[PDB]
RNA sequence: CCAGGGCUACACACGUGCUACAAUGGCGCAUACAAAGAGAAGCGACCUCGCGAGAGCAAGCGGACCUCAUAAAGUGCGUCGUAGUCCGGAUUGGAGUCUGCAACUCGACUCCAUGAAGUCGGAAUCGCUAGUAAUCGUGGAUCAGAAUGCCACGGUGAAUAC
RNA sequence: UCCUCCUAAAGAGUAACGGAGGAGCACGAAGGUUGGCUAAUCCUGGUCGGACAUCAGGAGGUUAGUGCAAUGGCAUAAGCC
């Protein structure tokens, strides 16, 4: 958790890209590869294509997810089981 | 003899018995009594009625057993219907705060049965 | 009824601890100190209180400004 | 005694006005109320129903009738004639008085109380519910308990339809989540 | 050369440790006695603010001067009466603090709640001859942050050698 | 050797190394009388309890039951208490 005196963290390509987005009005999924940003109230409903170091796997936001971290959204270890 | 849901034990103390509350610890108990008047070494045989009911006011204060057990299970539900990655780890039985999945973690993942 | 078979059934005063009186025929023995009614209950009342069920930008807004 | 007046003349009179009944003894009755106790353990040691039965003697006012398997069943270990439950069916004035307590003083106490989902009517306006464990009711001492023990009241109701025993037994402020 | 991931995965097996299973103990109050070190993009008094981790304000010190830094077992008075219990403190939900571009993968700590296995451990096996074993605390290097490890320092302190 | 069904041709009876099943008992109650009661199997509802135990209601009407094989019977019960 973040100290409350800093404030959240947003990175500014990402943030400049979801204002662009927004004021652009176009809503196609775009591709970061900023997972340690947090997720912010005028993102909803868009698509984040984040990378998990081998992919960008898309992330829909939902009224859920707002508070939390972009990473927590992309598994970045593939395990199905030993036996 | 009796708080919001459940039967408190008589012969132990005040704050012991107040444990016996799901929600309430010994913080809880210890701001519970201090907020009541009633000093902590009483029984709950040594103690009367109306102290009881200005303790049952006291410790619906706090959010306790029924709805704790509902709040805390409704805040998995909604991390493992989310989907993020601590709700993931909820979902398939392992360490959610970083452990050691290697050798350890067999209060999470069960007795070691293979 | 049957006549001795039967337990002794009773009519006792319980003691509504909301601050009410009844007279019930019970089986208990004494005059029994309830200790929530029919009255004053939180699901009688209205009180039962199911929480927000999401607040997540209520909960980033009353964090940050 | 209570709810037999607050019947004789709310119950009545609010079915009168908001169901068309031409005569009054249209409007549904609650007829009998039955504590079913299926111990079932008792394939090993009858002290436990012995127990149990004593339970709902304590509950009630009846001395409840043990009850005998029907048919015999190879899946649950029972044989025909064995004590396998317990009951009481207790109506009138006795059944008044145990739905005074059932309501006033017992549904309070049932320990993370939601309401009972008025769903379980089976049919013909007949409702039953389950109490999970023996302490709800204060006749028990609760220094002596020895298991959990519940049971289940099952009260039969002369309506015909779900939503007459519905009204019905709201009339009486069941809680009905 | 860069960004992101991984080195932290987990049907399992083994090695080395730490915490325990309590009453020669647990908790609450008051209180006694150390040695060895480290410190300038550093150590950071006093006071104020918060339950606390901490913050604000900020003197002193390149040090037998100032700071880290209250030693802890012990002692005195209470309470617990042998229960998985006021033992145990894993796990998990919530709210935080600090370092750092950044704490999701994957830090440390604090609070509130929760309260898992465990009731002295199979076959086997290891260390130790005296200020030793055992037990209790403190300190340093690495280091922005990150020791139950490693290296050091003291306190109490045996039994047994035919 | 004995019993039940078919062969057996609508009275009885009727053979085969013809087709199929049982008996060599049980019970002082499982006999007598009086009084009372009525199934199977599904559906719904409900603590554990779940296809299947106990409860409550509905459907159905004897598909049940008979101490024991089969046939004939049985509600006025020959069935259950």
């Amino acid at each position: 958790p973040r100290s409350l005196k800093k404030g959240p963290f947003i990175d500014l390509h990402l943030l400049k890209k979801v204002e662009k987005a927004v004021e652009s009005g176009d809503k196609k999924p775009l591709r970061t590869w900023s997972r340690r940003s947090t997720i912010f109230p005028n993102m909803i409903g868009l698509t984040i294509a984040v990378h998990n170091g081998r992919q960008h796997v898309p992330v829909f936001v939902t009224d859920e997810m707002v508070g939390h971290k972009l990473g927590e959204f992309a598994p970045t270890r593939t395990y199905r089981g030993h036996a | 003899a009796r708080i919001a849901g459940i039967n408190i034990p008589d012969h132990k103390h005040a704050v012991i018995a107040l444990t016996s509350i799901y929600g309430v610890g010994k913080t809880r108990s210890k701001a519970i009594l201090a907020a009541a008047g009633i000093a902590e070494d009483v029984k709950i045989s040594e103690l009367s009625e109306g102290q009881i009911d200005t303790l049952r006011d006291e410790v619906a204060k706090f959010v306790v057993e029924g709805d704790l057990r509902r709040e805390i299970s409704m805040s998995i539900k909604r991390l493992m219907d989310l989907g993020c990655y601590r709700g993931l780890r909820h979902r398939r039985g392992l360490p959610v705060r970083g452990q050691r999945t290697k050798t350890n973690a067999r209060t999470r993942k069960g007795p070691r049965k293979p | 009824m049957k006549k001795d078979i039967h337990p002794k059934y009773e009519e006792i005063t319980a003691s509504c601890s909301c601050g009410n009186v009844m007279k019930i025929r019970s089986t208990v023995g004494h005059d029994l100190n309830l200790d929530v009614c029919s009255k004053c209950h939180p699901f009688f009342t209205g009180k039962q209180r199911d929480v927000a069920t999401g607040g997540r930008v209520d909960r980033f807004n009353k964090r940050f400004n | 005694a209570k709810l037999h007046d607050y019947y004789k003349d709310e119950v009545v009179k609010k079915l009168m006005t908001e169901f068309n009944y031409n005569s009054v003894m249209q409007v549904p009755r609650v007829e009998k109320i039955t504590l079913n106790m299926g111990v079932g353990e008792a394939i090993a040691d009858k002290k436990l129903l012995d127990n149990a039965a004593a339970d709902l003697a304590a509950i009630s006012g009846q001395k409840p009738l043990i009850t005998k398997a029907r048919k015999s069943v190879a899946g649950f270990k029972i044989r025909q004639g064995y004590p396998i439950g317990c009951k009481v069916t207790l109506r009138g004035e006795r059944m008044w008085e145990f739905f005074e307590r059932l309501i006033t003083i017992a549904v309070p106490r049932i320990r993370d109380f939601r309401g009972l989902s008025a769903k379980s009517f089976d049919g013909r306006g007949n409702y039953s519910m389950g109490v999970r464990e023996q302490i709800i009711f204060p006749e028990i001492d609760y220094d002596k308990v020895d298991r959990v023990r519940g049971l289940d009241i099952t009260i039969t109701t002369t309506a015909k339809s779900d939503e007459e025993g519905r009204a019905l037994l709201a009339a009486f402020d069941f809680p009905f989540r």
